[PDB]
């Protein structure tokens, strides 16, 4: 699937 | 919490809120709409599994 990970800070 | 927005943000079709840091997201094929995992109740795990994800508008 389309997916995604957003990075940390 | 800030007033205002990021013109280029992306909101999730469920809560409606912006992303943040170290979230997982997954988007819905159909409609294209983009989804916490936490609101649709989906792990990267489960998501592995998912070939096309349709969200639950989409799939009625
Ligand atoms: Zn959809
Ligand atoms: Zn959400």
């Amino acid at each position: 699937a389309r997916t995604k990970q957003t990075a940390r800070k | 919490g800030p007033l205002g927005s990021d013109h280029g943000e992306t909101l999730c079709g469920a809560c409606g809120d912006s992303d943040g840091a170290d979230e997982f997201w997954i988007c819905c094929d159909l409609c294209e709409k983009w989804f916490h995992g936490k609101c649709v109740k989906i792990t990267p795990a489960r998501a592995e599994h998912i070939k096309q994800y349709k969200c639950p508008s989409c799939s009625n």
